[PDB]
């Protein structure tokens, strides 16, 4: 196996925690959610691509076993791609007007809402460490290090 | 729009008025154009860093 089953034994307990019947079973909508909560951070593309199918509107219908999600987790882990801290930091410097990593939070908000995986405003409102004073700055590097954990 | 704490400011309100005033004075109906300039103008808009 690609991961220690002595800790997948803990993962089966973790799979039990969220709101469901249990019974050894998760829904495809939950497969991605658990992969976020426990696995390495997936894109929506990876959820649809790996051991699954992109034609998955009403993703609460399809259902997979804990011992099917664990193959999904392992197959993602051995095929995922990952950027380093410097890649995302430079991805912020590409916007940096100040050369010091202190652009106002409205820029980060606009980018996270507008591009890519289309995050909601309330999700960034959970993420944000700054405040809406007359300065409005969000520091790039330490707040990236605080987000990029696990 | 990018003045996330000072948007819709008053200077950007005045800029849109400066043209109608100088057009009310100045411009005229000639044969070729009903809002003929009758003067040349060069606007400079100044920006910060
Ligand atoms: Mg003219």
């Amino acid at each position: 196996c690609d991961f220690s089953e002595e800790q997948t034994a803990e993962f089966k307990e973790a799979f039990q925690l969220f709101d469901r019947t249990g019974d050894g079973k998760i829904l495809y909508s939950q497969c991605g959610d658990v992969m976020r909560a426990l696995g390495q951070n997936p894109t929506n593309a990876e959820v649809m691509k790996v051991l699954g199918n992109p034609k998955s509107d009403e993703m609460n219908l399809k259902t997979l076993k804990f011992e099917q999600f664990l193959p999904m987790m392992q197959t993602i882990a051995k095929n995922k791609d990952q950027g380093c801290f410097e890649d995302y930091v430079e991805g912020l410097r590409v916007f940096d007007k100040e050369g010091n990593g202190t652009v106002m939070g409205a820029e980060i908000r606009h980018v996270l809402v507008t591009l890519g995986e289309k995050m909601t405003e309330e999700e960034v409102e959970q993420l944000v460490a700054g405040h809406e004073d007359s300065n409005g700055c969000i520091n790039y590097e330490e707040l990236v290090r605080m987000v990029l954990s696990g | 729009s990018h003045k996330s704490k000072k948007d819709q400011g008053e200077l950007e309100r005045q800029l849109l008025q400066a043209n109608p005033i100088l057009e009310a004075f100045g411009n005229a109906k000639t044969v070729k154009n009903d809002n003929s300039s009758r003067f040349g103008k060069f606007i400079r808009i100044n920006f910060d860093v």
